[PDB]
């Protein structure tokens, strides 16, 4: 909108016709306006008066006034054109001038407001053309003849059926001139969470169908004092893991120096927001990479298969806790009988699983075995699922120290490192 | 004449209609409202209200309570469902008196579309068997069939 009403006026103290774009109130807004207009306020001449931030815009055209109203700023000329423009239009629209003609072509006239002006926007040119748009059309006709006809044919036929059936700059310059430690309490102002997840699928044969390792270092700083720092990364890893630095982080610095810092050292890391400064990925078929191999050998003694399963820790570096090897069992057969075992077990009748737990798997104690018997087939035993958590990362990557960009002083920091299993399965 | 197509329209009750009117079919959302056509014969031009017997629309038709002149009942001949229930309603038409100013046609539609009843079977079932103070010859259509319809009708305007 740029006009809540256009009212076309005659001298009478009264505006000859009007339309209310928006209703709510009563005429008293409009009614009051009408009264004021009729009164003119005795005021002598002048085709414009705005008072009290309300434009009362008018044009005498004769004994007639055409009126528009507005309150906040506008570009004048445009406006004028319109008043004037009105003064071009009418003898066409409603016929000449005398209220009556208009009285007959009221509908036409109101229609013209809308048509002309869509909410304070100068819609077009060309009056005749303006006629054109509606109650003067074309499409409808085109459609009608064909259609009406078609139907008509059906009808006709029916009748029978029935019947029978540089510069910028100048300015510019001038101008210019398990739980992890949860609360912040138990963390240093510089804190990093290094988390890795492993997705691994192995055949029962022991072949490695797929291994995927993903890891990242999440940095969180609680105090702006710590904002410009560099992380010292120690990388022991032989595996051929691919490392990628955050887009903000200086890639070259990391490559040569093995330090994590922002491209612009002046910039500060965000405060109280996690940033993944570094990420790494490893995807490989090589069995040598398997952290913990599982060998399950079912064999069917006559009536009553015996299952022997063992594990061995490949990477001496890891220390695995809460290791659970889940083995599915046949149902209806009763509980499994447990023979020699390293560690302990839990039998779940509902789940039909045998969970083998522990012992702690260290470099010192690489392997262990479990033997049990239940009536079943070798297939009943797979897939085996392995679950564990490790405090130490699979990839030998660690943040040894953190230093200030300016002065390179050492800074206290804390780290939470976890190695988790997304999926570790033996087909 | 005011001729009435009622029942819930959208089923092709409306199809039934659109088929008459253009030859076409329901290419509308299933239609609760008045559908209007004038069909000219004996140049009584029959103004057809194809109106869904859906809830309101059934409920509310009082301005259309005036005085009838023609009856189409457009039928799901797979419906054999709401008809007893219908019979139960239908009485109130019977209990209307405007309603006794039409020699009519129930049209059994939707025959191909699953099946249909004995012409008789239905006849008692809507309660139809029982009239006479209006004529009551019976005519089956389908909605992918129907002929001789017009015999039914023939008698009807010429009642």
């Amino acid at each position: 909108m740029v006009l809540l009403a256009a009212a076309v006026c005659t001298k009478a103290g009264k505006a000859i016709v009007s339309r209310q774009f928006v209703e709510m109130t009563r005429t008293r807004i409009e009614g009051l306006l009408a009264a004021f207009p009729k009164l003119m306020n005795t005021g002598k001449q002048h085709t414009f008066v705005e008072t009290e931030s309300v434009r009362y815009v008018y044009q005498p055209m004769e004994k007639l006034y055409m009126v528009l109203i507005t309150t906040k700023n506008s570009n004048i000329l445009e406006d004028l054109e319109t008043l004037r423009l009105f003064s071009r239009v009418i003898p066409e629209y409603c016929r000449a001038l005398e209220e009556n003609e208009i009285s007959e072509h009221c509908f036409d006239l109101i229609f013209a407001f809308d048509e002309i002006v869509a909410l304070g926007y100068r819609e077009n040119v060309n009056l005749a053309q303006i006629r054109t748009f509606t109650e003067m059309d074309s499409h409808e006709e085109k459609v009608f003849r064909a259609v009406r006809e078609t139907q008509e044919r059906e009808a006709k036929a029916e009748m029978r059926r029935k019947a029978k059936e540089k510069e910028v700059d100048n300015f510019v310059d001038k101008l210019k001139s398990t739980k992890v430690h949860a609360p912040p309490i138990n963390m240093e102002s510089v804190h990093m969470k290094i988390e890795e997840k492993i997705t691994l699928t192995c055949g029962r044969d022991g072949g490695l169908q797929n291994m995927e390792l993903h890891g990242m270092i999440m940095l969180r700083i609680s105090d702006d004092k710590f904002g410009r720092i560099r992380l010292h990364v120690e990388n022991e890893d032989k595996k051929g893991v691919q490392l990628q630095t955050h887009p903000n982080v200086d890639k070259k610095l990391f490559t040569a120096e093995s330090l994590i810092g922002l491209k612009n050292p002046e910039k500060s890391f965000p405060v109280n927001s996690d940033v993944g400064v570094l990420k790494w990925r490893l995807q490989t078929t090589e069995e040598s990479f398997i952290p913990l191999t599982i060998n399950c050998w079912p064999s069917e003694s006559g009536n009553g298969c015996d299952v022997n399963i063992e594990y061995e820790l490949q990477e001496d570096n890891l220390e695995l806790n809460d290791v659970v090897i889940t083995i599915p069992l046949p149902s209806g057969v009763g509980a499994p009988v447990i023979g020699e075992i390293d560690g302990e077990y839990r039998h779940d009748s509902r789940r039909n699983t045998l969970e083998w737990c522990l012992p702690v798997i260290d470099a010192k104690n690489k392997s262990g075995s479990l033997e049990f018997s239940i009536p079943g087939q070798p297939n009943d035993f797979f897939p085996v699922q392995v679950s564990f958590i490790s405090k130490k990362n699979y990839c030998n990557i660690q943040v040894t120290k953190v230093t200030q960009v300016d002065g390179n002083s050492p800074v206290r920091f804390s780290t939470e490192t976890t190695f988790l299993v997304d999926k570790y399965e033996i087909l | 004449m005011r001729i009435l197509m009622v029942g819930l329209d959208g089923a092709g009750k409306t199809t039934v209609l659109y088929k008459l009117k253009l030859g076409e079919v329901i290419t509308t959302i299933p239609t609760i409202g008045f559908n209007v056509e004038t069909v000219q014969y004996k140049n009584i031009s029959f103004t057809v209200w194809d109106v869904g017997g859906q809830d309101r629309i059934r409920s509310l038709w009082r301005h259309y309570y005036r005085n009838t002149e023609g009856v189409i009942f457009v039928v799901d001949s797979n419906d054999r469902s709401r008809i007893g229930e219908a019979r139960e309603v239908m009485q109130r038409m019977l209990n209307e008196d405007e309603l006794r100013n039409a020699a009519w046609l129930v049209f059994a539609n939707k025959q191909d579309l699953p099946e249909a009843m004995s012409a008789a079977e239905i006849t008692e079932k809507l309660g139809l068997h029982s009239i006479r103070n209006r004529p009551w010859f019976i005519q089956a259509t389908c909605a992918t069939s129907g002929e001789g319809l017009y015999e039914g009708l023939e008698w009807l305007s010429n009642s």
